[PDB]
């Protein structure tokens, strides 16, 4: 029961989901492998992700982990990038978009930065790149992120290199 | 999927050597994450 409603660009609502990502940016210490070599994007289109059940239940566990931290929910939004995204607009994150390997261990990985999910975007270390060109740096494919509310309640601090 | 640490629902990863980076988080629940805004984009070949 997903729908997807595009926003205008003309819209003060895509011109500050615009702003996230392009003032995000940043350098990669892998020179780009991974993510490609860019400065900013093209961004060519963004829509509103609606479905009534995927949101009860985001707001049902929200309101759980308001009331085990002195109501605070600590609600972010976080941007995540993955070969997965068409299953994840129409049937919500669960087990199988986690990150097994990753540093943190085996959950579901969003950041602040959009370069950084964009390194995902092809799969993990960027894959084989885009499947047209197989190019991790394509200038021509189209790429999909999410920006998303993410409730993270209280947060386990992990300083890291 | 893992579970957060005990007392905690996330992980915060505060990146501590690269000054420029921003932090990276992780939930052990989908439900903690609604999926609001697809972006569709090229990436852009610098000048
Ligand atoms: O934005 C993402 C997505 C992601 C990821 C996606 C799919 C997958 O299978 C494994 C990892 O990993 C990350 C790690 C760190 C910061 C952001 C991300
Ligand atoms: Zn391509």
């Amino acid at each position: 029961g997903t729908i997807l409603i595009d926003l205008s660009p003309d819209d003060k609502e895509f011109q500050s989901v615009e702003e996230e990502m392009q003032s995000t940016v940043r350098e990669h210490r892998d020179g780009g492998h991974a993510g490609g070599i860019f400065n900013r994007y093209n961004i060519l289109k963004i829509q509103k992700v609606c479905n009534k059940k995927l949101w009860e239940r985001y707001t049902h566990r929200r309101k759980e982990v308001s009331e085990e931290n002195h109501n605070h929910a600590n609600e972010r939004m976080l941007f995540h990038g993955s070969p997965f995204v068409n299953a994840i607009i129409h049937k919500g994150f669960d087990e199988r978009h986690a990150y097994i390997g990753g540093m943190f261990g085996a959950g579901i990985y969003f950041a602040e930065n959009s370069s950084k999910s964009n390194q995902y975007v092809y799969g993990i270390g960027g894959g084989t790149g885009c499947p047209v060109h197989k190019d991790r740096s394509c200038y021509i494919c189209h790429r999909q992120l999410l920006f998303c509310r993410v409730t993270l309640g209280k947060s386990f601090l992990q300083f890291s290199a | 999927m893992a579970h957060s640490p005990p007392g905690h629902h996330s992980v915060t990863g505060r990146p501590s050597v690269n000054g420029l980076a921003l932090a990276e988080y992780v939930i052990y629940r989908g439900e903690q994450a609604y999926p609001e805004y697809l972006i569709t984009y090229q990436i852009m070949r610098p000048e």
